[PDB]
């Protein structure tokens, strides 16, 4: 079916022109204006960085091999196409833990996050979660850790056409937990503490001024947490089901995943860059 | 009283002979034209003369 | 009582004939032929940061590279134009400040602000050379005559000539309806001219100590007052979003300049050298640019996060540059 | 030559210098204190304890606190402090301002007026009822009716969710409670969420306003981060 083929190659590039379109905007909105630079806002550039880095790197290279299905470039380029793609999701994702975490400290402790978070902090912990992401994901690919012994799997290694995943329990555990599971359980903690602060506010302004003239921080949360869970969370929970056991599931549906994982990026900078100064930065860029 | 302090001022202060308007818009018209010569803002400076860039 | 209110209605109405008669054409008129001046484009050269808070006031050196810049944070920064870097930081005893200013002899820098006190600090010696006291209320502005003697412009609608050395008021000059918040001082020591919080703008003679004239063009209060590079003019700024340049000879309003785009005041206003373009800091994110002879903007200058609250041009005339609420200073050109 | 090494020097100095001093301010919070003379205000800044200023500290955070001494044009450079205290005498419904006006509706025009200030748009007002003991034996006993004075109180009634303080009168808590639905009225009018008041009542007595300040200067800071992010 060749019009499927086209149909494919045409949805992904409209996914890579929305992903570097939208991330080259937030970054060059952060950049030229000098009322953005935020400490808050160095986190939403560094997660603006790792999706664009993704989009320019590890989408077209997955489209293309999608489309041809082979892998026309050298043995050592796919692993490196491999630790970026690992790199990015993961720094990704830590990234929005970061601000989840940044945003609990914010409500939670007023006073104390004034002087809690400085613009030298914020070098060091989004230094710090970059390399974090690094560690998990170029250290094991390089030094062929992540390597399986699986007959098909290390037969194909050698060959140039077999490009696709394959792991061993250890190195998918530890990189799905360290990736999503940990930021997953922080994040949702800190939200709920956030949300029970956000309603105990409710009611003392109800209490307060009630009698004269929690849907928005619902919907808030939904916009904010939905897009993630539900763009990452069946991704992780079939990695681990498919390692777990090899007959579990297909390759096709686990493709599927991990491209839902790979344009839910392009959310990411509508879901946070939506401020009434990013709004009117971007139009006064048009 | 306060009323004499301000009757007085404004009696002392309508004495004074007042100039044509017509002498003073061209008196500063006649500046403007000749000092526009030395006016760095209003004209481009070059990149030498200008110390900034 | 009430008889002496007469008179005080018949002078003001034999005052107001006669700048009537004076009148008898329009500045308008006489500019109409003159060349327009063209569409004029600035660029930030540099921008000055290291301030903590909003900037309100500021004030060139007597060559055109020192800068001096108060803010709200109680530190007073001393820019170097030329290499955009800080030269002296100087902290207050008070937090909040309203006015900063330069010695032409380059040796002293005077601030005031809430605190009724005003600071003298010894740039070539900073510690606080004097504290002149007296005033009753918040110093809108402060400039130095000379080294020795400086003038005020306090909130008590007095503004009184200061003496460093003595340490006392030599000369207060009363007679401002409402609070005075703007002073600038002409070419030659001898006059200087103060805009109030009333409608009514004042000249001032410092020899005699008496207002000689009272403009009253504007409907709301005036916050910016700059005299025309000769020293025969002056324009100011009000909160009504007009800003009008009046004559001292002909004891008249000449031009207002106005545009129904803009319904915000005027926070600083300076003219730049040979008296050609009319700067002012509007209310606004933005500032704009006004032809002094044709009323026309010729160029806006914009790149402001917040209220742009000073400006000034430099003596020689080789650049201007604008405190905003920001606190980022912005030297154009 | 070395003029430029001598420059950058003292730069890094200045700049180490305006770090530390950038640190230490953002560290405190500002407050205005802004209410009538005959307010008592002095009384409630000693409390707590040209232009005067207080500091004083609860739980290791910095208040800093300043007390200023017509229409008022100084009002533009408090436009970034994290609260103003406003002090109102509860008591000063029967007296009126010399040369004659009531003192509570003049301190009902100045909220409206500093409330509505274009400048002043985003800083929430902490609102003090000094005096509450006059007050109560005011409207306990003596022959002055809160109606004549104020026609609206003859329709007011006490709200049913309002909470009474123990052991106290019923004819004194609407007169207090009429009182603060003034102030509540005129705030809740206006503003889009941005900034609050929150009511108080207090007397001379009570010491334990200096933890109100600081409730209310947490509460401030978490509804401005709420609403930043969107969450309020
Ligand atoms: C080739 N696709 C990879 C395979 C496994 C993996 C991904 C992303 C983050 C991780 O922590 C992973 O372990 C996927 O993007």
């Amino acid at each position: 079916d060749e019009v499927w083929v086209v149909g494919m190659g045409i949805v992904m590039s409209l996914i890579v022109l929305a992903i570097v379109f939208g991330n080259v905007l937030v970054i060059t909105a952060i950049a030229k204006f000098e009322r953005l630079q935020t400490v808050t806002n160095y986190f939403i550039t560094s997660l603006a960085c790792a999706d664009l880095v993704m989009g320019l790197a590890v989408v077209p290279f997955g489209a293309a091999h999608i489309l041809t299905k082979t892998w026309t470039f050298g043995n050592f380029w796919c692993e490196f196409w491999t630790s970026i793609d690992v790199l990015c999701v993961t720094a990704s994702i830590e990234t929005l833990c970061v601000i989840a975490v940044d945003r609990y400290f914010a409500i939670t402790s007023p006073f104390k996050y004034q002087s809690l978070l400085t613009k030298n902090k914020a070098r060091v912990i989004i230094l710090m979660v970059w390399i974090v992401s690094g560690l998990t994901s170029f250290l094991p690919i390089q030094m062929h850790w992540y390597r399986a012994t699986h007959q098909e799997a290390i037969n194909c290694y050698a060959e140039e056409t077999c490009c696709d995943f394959f792991t061993n329990q250890a190195y998918a555990i530890a990189s799905s937990i360290v990736s999503f599971y940990v930021p997953l359980v922080i994040m949702v903690f800190v939200y709920s503490r956030v949300f029970q602060e956000a309603k105990r506010q409710l009611q003392k302004i109800d209490k307060s001024e009630g009698r004269f003239h929690e849907h928005k921080a619902l919907k808030t949360l939904g916009i904010i947490m939905g897009t993630f869970t539900l763009c990452w969370l069946p991704f992780f929970i079939v990695n681990i089901v498919h390692v777990i056991q090899d007959n579990l599931i297909r390759k096709e549906v686990y493709i599927l995943l991990n491209w839902i994982g790979y344009v839910n990026s392009g959310f990411n900078p509508l879901i946070y860059c939506r401020s009434p100064d990013f709004r009117i930065a971007f139009q006064e860029l048009l | 009283a306060q009323a004499r302090k301000l009757v007085e001022q404004l009696k002392m202060e309508a004495n004074i002979d007042r100039i044509k308007v017509s002498k003073a818009a061209a008196d500063l018209m006649a500046y403007c034209e000749a000092h526009a010569k030395e006016d760095p803002l209003l004209t481009p400076v070059p990149a030498s003369e200008n110390p900034f860039r | 009582l009430d008889q002496l209110r007469q008179e005080a209605e018949q002078l003001k109405n034999q005052i107001r004939d006669a700048r009537k008669a004076c009148a008898d054409a329009t500045l308008s008129q006489i500019t109409n032929n003159i060349d327009p001046v063209g569409r004029i484009q600035m660029r930030t050269r540099r921008t000055l940061r290291g301030h903590l808070a909003k900037i309100y006031a500021m004030h060139w050196g007597t060559d055109s590279r020192l800068l001096v810049s108060a803010s709200q944070d109680g530190k007073l920064i001393i820019w170097d134009s030329y290499t955009t870097n800080k030269v002296h930081a100087i902290p207050l005893r008070s937090s909040w400040v309203m006015t900063c200013a330069y010695a032409p002899s380059g040796n002293y820098v005077a601030c005031g602000g809430l605190d009724n006190i005003c600071s003298i600090y010894n740039l070539k010696t900073v510690r606080v050379s004097r504290e002149l006291a007296g005033h009753t209320g918040y110093l809108s502005c402060c400039r130095f005559l000379d080294d020795n003697q400086i003038v005020t412009s306090s909130g008590d609608t007095t503004c009184a000539l200061w003496d460093i050395e003595t340490g006392q008021q030599t000369t207060t000059f009363t007679g401002h309806t409402g609070d005075v918040m703007s002073l600038s001082l002409a070419p030659d020591t001898r006059l200087f001219v103060s805009g109030a919080c009333d409608a009514s703008a004042k000249l001032w003679d410092v020899r005699e100590g008496m207002c000689r004239q009272t403009f009253t063009g504007h409907e709301s209060d005036i916050n910016a007052i700059c005299f025309f590079p000769n020293g025969n003019a002056f324009a100011t700024g009000s909160d009504d979003a007009t800003c009008r340049l009046f004559d001292l000879r002909a004891d008249q309003e000449l031009m207002t300049y106005s545009h129904d785009n803009i319904i915000c005041g005027i926070t600083s206003v300076s003219f730049s050298k040979s008296g050609r373009l009319l700067l002012a800091g509007y209310d606004d994110f933005n500032c704009n640019v006004w032809d002094a002879l044709k009323a026309d903007r010729a160029g806006v200058l914009a790149g402001h996060d917040n209220r742009v609250s000073c400006l000034g041009v430099t003596d020689d005339g080789m650049a201007v540059a604008t405190g905003s609420w920001d606190s980022f200073l912005k030297i154009w050109n | 030559r070395n003029e430029e090494k001598a420059q950058r020097e003292a730069n890094k100095k200045i700049e180490k210098q305006l770090q530390k001093d950038k640190q230490v301010y953002r560290a405190t919070h500002r407050l205005l204190l802004l209410g009538a003379g005959e307010s008592g205000k002095s009384t409630i800044v000693k409390q707590m304890r040209g232009i005067f200023e207080t500091k004083f500290q609860v739980d290791k955070v910095n208040f800093h606190m300043f007390d200023v001494g017509e229409r008022r044009k100084w009002i533009q450079c408090f436009n970034d402090v994290t609260a103003i205290i406003f002090v109102v005498a509860s008591s000063s419904y029967n007296m009126v301002i010399r040369e004659q006006t009531n003192r509570l509706q003049e301190a009902l025009n100045l909220f409206k007026s500093i409330w509505n200030n274009r400048w002043l748009r985003t800083i929430s007002v902490i609102l003090f009822l000094n005096k509450q003991d006059l007050l109560a034996e005011k409207v306990l006993a003596g022959k002055s009716k809160i109606e004549d004075y104020f026609p609206e109180f003859a329709r007011y009634t006490t709200p049913e969710d309002a909470t009474p303080e123990p052991g106290e009168d019923p004819r004194v808590t609407r007169a207090k409670y009429f009182i603060r639905d003034e102030f509540l009225r005129i705030s809740t009018a206006s503003g889009d969420g941005r900034h609050y008041c929150y009511p108080h009542f207090t007397c001379a007595v009570d010491t334990e306003n200096i933890r109100r300040v600081f409730n209310d200067c947490r509460d401030i800071i978490q509804r401005m981060h709420l609403r930043q992010y969107e969450l309020l």
